[PDB]
């Protein structure tokens, strides 16, 4: 999944927006959620 | 918070500082002026 910071691999992009958990850059944040 | 659609602020005009929906970026008039008046470098968006 391409992002402004760079290529993100192993994570799934979701439409839904939540609070930032692990910042990445350019407003993208990663988090562990539901399986999981 | 978001300002209500009606702008009955007792005669005060905040149009030049509130967001302008017309532009793609929601920056206001003065924010756009500042951004244009500052010359940046190396945006870093995969150059
Ligand atoms: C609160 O905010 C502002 C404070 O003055 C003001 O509303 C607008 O102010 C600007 C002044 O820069 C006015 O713009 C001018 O209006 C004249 C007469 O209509 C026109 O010649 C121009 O407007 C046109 O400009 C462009 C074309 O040249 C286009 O963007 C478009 O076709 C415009 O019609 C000139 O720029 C503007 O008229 C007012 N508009 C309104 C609704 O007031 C006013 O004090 C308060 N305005 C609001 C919405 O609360
Ligand atoms: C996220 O938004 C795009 C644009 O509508 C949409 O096509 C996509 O399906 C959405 N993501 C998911 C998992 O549905």
């Amino acid at each position: 999944f391409q992002t402004r910071a760079g290529c993100l691999i192993g994570a799934e992009h979701v439409n839904n927006s939540y609070e930032c958990d692990i910042p990445i850059g350019a407003g993208i944040c990663a988090s562990y959620q539901t399986s999981q | 918070y978001k300002t209500p659609p009606i702008k009955d602020f007792g005669g005060f005009n905040f149009s030049q500082i509130l967001p302008d929906p017309s532009k793609p970026s929601k920056r206001s008039f003065i924010e756009d002026l500042l951004f244009n008046k500052v010359t940046l470098a190396d945006a870093g968006f995969i150059k």
